[PDB]
């Protein structure tokens, strides 16, 4: 929209699970596990390509 | 809703004109400016009980702690009407400590 404002990567994905209904509080309480997965399945997609 | 369907930015609305064999849209939009950055946190625990924002985002101008909306810029002072508790402060990374007022204490002395 405009010029770029800086915004820490937590916080961005706790608002986009909030505009999808689910409340922000499980991403801070599930942020080790979300990383472990994101990662794995960027991984895996790898090898599928 | 969409973005960038009509406008630049955020749309609020437009006015059709007509045209020798087209139509003309005049798209009203909303742009911010007169940027600041301040020093931010995910959530505040008291007590032992970790408070989160309801709608908005905790910000400090490095003395006092407020909580504001995301797209504009005005301070409320912290109290538990704002904000909800979930949890305790041992496993949210960036909690800082604080102190929450409340009004049930000084309004029943
Ligand atoms: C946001 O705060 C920074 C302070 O770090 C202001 O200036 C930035 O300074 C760093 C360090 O040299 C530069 O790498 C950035 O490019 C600067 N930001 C710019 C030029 O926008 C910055 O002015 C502040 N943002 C405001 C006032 O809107
Ligand atoms: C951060 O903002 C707060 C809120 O205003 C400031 O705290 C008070 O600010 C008023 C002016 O609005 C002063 O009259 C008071 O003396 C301030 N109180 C205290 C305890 O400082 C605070 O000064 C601001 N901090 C910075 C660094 O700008
Ligand atoms: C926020 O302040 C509280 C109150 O002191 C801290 O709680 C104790 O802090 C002391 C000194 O840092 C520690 O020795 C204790 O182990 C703390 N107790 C508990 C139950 O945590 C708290 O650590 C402070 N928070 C941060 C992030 O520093």
């Amino acid at each position: 929209a405009g010029a770029a404002l800086q915004i820490p990567f937590a916080m961005q994905m706790a608002y986009r699970f909030n505009g999808i209904g689910v409340t922000q509080n499980v991403l801070y309480e599930n942020q080790k596990l979300i990383a472990n997965q994101f990662n794995s399945a960027i991984g895996k997609i790898q090898d599928s390509l | 809703k969409r973005v960038d369907f009509c406008g630049k930015g955020y749309h609020l609305m437009s006015f059709p004109q007509s045209a020798p064999h087209g139509v003309v849209f005049l798209h009203v939009t909303y742009v911010p400016a007169q940027e600041k950055n301040f020093t931010t946190a995910p959530a505040i625990c008291h007590d032992g009980k970790a408070h989160f924002p309801r709608e908005g985002v905790f910000v400090s101008n490095g003395t006092h702690w407020f909580v504001t909306q995301r797209n504009f810029y005005e301070p409320q002072i912290i109290t538990t009407d704002n904000t909800f508790v979930s949890g305790n402060c041992d496993v949210v990374i960036g909690i800082v400590n604080n102190t929450v007022y409340d009004p049930l204490q000084p309004e029943l002395d």
